[PDB]
RNA sequence: GGCUCCCAA
RNA sequence: CCGGUGCUGGUAAAAGCCCCAGUAAACGGCG
RNA sequence: ACUAUAGCUUUACAUUGUAUUGGAUACUAACUCGCGGGCGAGGACACUGUAUGGUGGGUAGUUU
RNA sequence: CGGGCUUGAGUUCAGUGGCGGCAGGCGGAAUUCGUGGUGUAGCGGUGAAAUGCAUAGAUAUCACGAGGAACUCCGAUGCGAAGGCAGCUUGCCAUACUGCGACUGACACUGAAGCACGAAGGCGUGGGUAUCAAACAGGAUUAGAUACCCUGGUAGUCCACGCAGUAAACGAUGAUUACUAGGAGUUUGCUCAAGCUUCACAGCGAAAGCGUUAAGUAAUCCACCUGGGGAG
């Protein structure tokens, strides 16, 4: 359960099935909010609960929106085993 | 003079994530806060600690 | 090393020519020489099929030990000497048992140095190894392709080919144009790159020194006639159009490798 | 630290700096 | 004429008696640049804090010893023609630390 | 400089009465001299330590001084110990 | 002629 | 300037072709 | 410009075989290459013959 | 001019240093490309959009292979003549501070000419080329937008050698020596001495302010100014 966000967008792949909140249907001002992160949670979970499989997050990028989908994919089907960090640059490129 | 060596005595300068501490969250001196970090650094160039 | 000529001539003031400095002997090993025949770029019909070859300086030929067979047996360098045949040195070493032979001469390699070939050979400059010896980084020139064929691939003056990583039993290596890779592990390659790089730093000034060289003139296409050349024809200039040879080959971009090669198995990416 | 004073020498290096360039590759 | 420490690690992939023969080639090529032997430990086998070349393992040791201060380019030398050490360090200990 | 107490003690010993005299003219001198010139077979190979060139620089500039001084109070000392080291180039 | 120098050897 | 022309790509018992992308110290164009 | 055509290129058959979960993998024995005077590397591909589709002022015969 | 002295200056010795210089090795994070698993309706960007990438198969995600650049935490303090110097380690250099009951004896200061070093950008030859990015191209906002915002993008940014000699190269404060009040911190050498920055007596100043690191009191030498434009 990779959640992938950023300043703009907040996507969610299982592995399997995905979702983000331009896919729910929020466009601007609006992908990066709670509301938006927990329906494309929502519409990934309605796949992953009917797939057999029952996991650990892997939320990498700084969003509005990441404890929405880690609590709706938890409430939805499986739950969230572990919330592991994996956001990730010791003095890299010039941006 | 601290050995790089026994890093569980390294471990007390660090935080959770394993970064080094700020002097002022320690106390200590300069030089002492110098030497830990210097072997702080030693280890990690020898699988010693995360980076 | 160069050196630049005065402007004493007007053919004189674009030469650059090599200082010679690595050179210690100047007459050759008189039972590795051979007198050569020219061609003047025709084959045995004496029919010219290849162009602008012709004249130049009385050359003889040295034999270049591009197998090294004589593994275990130690060999000390001699003399660096200057080979009319290749762009690079040439080094006289003297085996232990009385042979003697030339190599081609790598960057860093000195008189009284002590050069060995095999699997039990160090990996320093000069030695000649197997490349599953070889430990995986170094500089190597001299690259068979087949187990016990000779030396084919890095020869030229100041070019070097890199061993980067092993895969069982080939090797990948990244070669002077770009390409990278695989060859067997039983191939040999010689440690270090080849010397006098300073080679492409040469002008020469004149026309003369080509025609030294056994270069004749070449002339463009576009100002022949279309009986001639495709390219050819006019009055005034005219810019031939697309360019292309006397066969009308295409000039700007048609690749001409084979596309059915067995040896694209054997690389990984492609420059040329 | 009037600011005034620079903006005189700022606009006269300008110019200068101009003047150069409109003769620079012009043979 | 100088104090110095190396520690060094070997593949776990390598065997016990070709690491103690590893060690004694390094042993014998610091003694032949000419130098005397303080100590030599052996950490031993151990996991290592992040991957080194794909394993998480392998075995410290280490050796503390007194030498010229020109042996040190032929042990890095020697260090980068052996492909069975995967990681290297040395150091020089002053009054205080020896 | 290898610049060994050994060295200095050598150098003192043949420039100067007994070893004790660390902190005369014609010692000085030679301490300076023998610096200077592996100072320069130093920058001979580092081509790009202008610090070293510098305080080569400041030592030239102290053994002329050294050399005004012995100027100053005489001149035999002066041709012996130019004579001696090999000074004017 | 040895000899010196040179490179196109 | 990649619009055009070249060039490089992704029927007997699949190539091509289309489409899209790149290339002007390629031919060529710059009312 | 019209019609052909050398060359290049695509597929089918022949050379041309064997196994496993068909079209992939694997094998070696056809076939190819290197070394020495069998060993190594490939391999049912590549190469060549017949047929077929493209391309073909490189070449030819002509028309205008 | 001829001798002396050790307090100035220098040499030696011991202790204590250090993001000081040069050179050789070693590193992990991030990120770029190529080749392969999973998987499919978007991704990206904005105040809002669009130009762009993407079902002849994206974003995301798991691997293998090839590379370039920069050094998080420590980290505000220290060093260097200045410019400047920060991943780890080693070698070779230079230098500073403190003291000795070691030495020599004014050997000192400054310095027109000259010489050396000298950020960034720029130039020449050869390498390399990931990110960012002048010029350039497209999309937006505006009456217009030759800009600010977005998407691409070449020099350059990196390395070696050689030119060039400039800056708000600033403490907008030249070097040296001697003396003159207190408070608050800090580093090193041990209550003392070096250094490091802000309030603040006398004094100075037009004022803001400086004030033992003076812009106070004095001495030596150098540099520079004589109303604003024209005009560096
Ligand atoms: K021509
Ligand atoms: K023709
Ligand atoms: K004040
Ligand atoms: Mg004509
Ligand atoms: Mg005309
Ligand atoms: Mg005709
Ligand atoms: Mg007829
Ligand atoms: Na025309």
């Amino acid at each position: 359960a990779h959640i992938h966000s950023s300043f703009n967008n907040i996507i969610i792949s299982l592995a399997i099935s995905w979702s983000s909140a331009g896919k729910m249907g929020f466009r601007s001002s609006k992908k990066n909010t709670p509301y938006a992160a927990q329906m494309a949670a929502q519409d990934c979970a309605k796949v992953a609960y009917d797939m057999g499989l029952r996991v650990t997050v892997y939320v990498k990028g700084p969003g509005n929106g990441r404890e929405s989908a880690i609590r709706t994919i938890h409430g939805a089907g499986i739950e969230v085993m572990e919330i592991i960090d994996v956001t990730p640059p010791h003095n890299g490129c010039r941006p | 003079y601290i050995d790089y060596k026994d890093p569980e005595f390294l471990k007390k300068f660090l935080n959770e994530q394993g970064k080094i501490l700020p002097r002022r969250i320690t106390g200590t001196s300069l030089k002492f806060q110098r030497r830990v970090a210097q072997a702080v650094k030693r280890a990690r160039h020898l699988a010693l600690l995360p980076y | 090393g160069i050196r630049k000529l005065k402007p004493t001539t007007p053919g004189q003031r674009h030469k650059v020519i090599g200082a010679f400095d690595k050179i210690t002997a100047s007459t050759p090993e008189k039972s590795l020489v051979v007198g050569k025949k020219k061609t003047g770029g025709r084959n045995n019909t004496g029919k010219m099929t290849m162009r602008y070859i012709g004249g130049g300086h009385k050359q003889k030929y040295r034999f270049i030990d591009f197998k090294r067979t004589k593994d275990g047996i130690p060999a000390t360098v001699k003399t660096i000497e200057y080979d009319p045949n290749r762009s690079s040195r040439i080094a006289l070493l003297y085996y232990a048992d009385g042979a003697k032979a030339y190599i081609i001469a790598p960057d860093g390699l000195e008189v009284g140095h002590t050069v060995m070939s095999g699997s039990e050979a160090a990996p320093e400059v000069g030695n000649a190894l197997p490349l599953a010896n070889i430990p995986v980084g170094t500089i190597i020139h001299n690259i068979e392709l087949r187990p016990g064929q000779g030396a084919k691939m890095v020869r030229s003056a100041g070019s070097f080919a890199q061993l980067t990583s092993r895969e069982g039993t080939y090797v990948v290596i990244k070669m002077p144009s770009g390409e990278v890779r695989r060859i067997l592990s039983t191939c040999k390659a010689t440690i270090g790159s080849v010397g006098n790089s300073d080679h492409a730093l040469e002008k020469s000034g004149k026309a003369g020194r080509s025609r030294w060289l056994g270069r004749r003139p070449h002339n463009r296409g576009v100002v022949m006639n279309p009986v001639d050349h495709p390219m050819g024809g006019g009055e005034g200039r005219q810019s031939g159009g697309h360019p292309r040879s006397r066969k009308g080959l295409y000039a700007k971009g048609l690749k001409t490798r084979a596309p059915k090669k067995h040896s694209s198995k054997y690389i990984i990416e492609r420059r040329k | 630290p009037n600011g005034k004073k620079r903006k005189r020498h700022k606009m006269a290096t300008h110019k200068r700096k101009k003047r150069l360039k409109k003769n620079r590759h012009k043979k | 004429m100088n104090n110095y420490e190396t520690v060094f690690i070997l593949t776990p992939v390598l065997s016990d008696a070709q690491m103690k023969e590893a060690v004694d080639k390094f042993t014998g090529l610091l003694k032949q640049e000419g130098a005397v032997i303080v100590n030599e430990e052996n950490w031993g086998l151990r996991k290592l804090a992040y991957p080194i070349q794909k394993k998480s393992t392998g075995f410290y040791q280490l050796v503390e010893f007194q030498a010229n201060p020109d042996v040190i380019a032929k042990l890095e030398t020697n260090f980068r023609r052996d492909e069975r050490v995967i990681r290297f360090l040395t150091f020089r200990q002053d009054k205080f630390a020896a | 400089m290898y610049l060994d107490s050994a060295k200095k003690a050598e150098l003192f010993e043949k420039y100067g009465k007994s070893v004790k005299d660390t902190g005369s003219p014609e010692s000085q001198i030679a301490l300076f001299t023998f610096r200077i010139a592996h100072l320069t077979e130093h920058l001979r190979q580092n081509k790009k330590d202008f610090a070293t060139e510098r305080s080569l620089k400041m030592l030239v500039g102290k053994r002329r001084r050294m050399l005004d001084y012995l100027i100053k109070v005489d001149i035999e000392r002066y041709r012996a110990i130019i004579k001696e080291l090999g000074i004017r180039r």
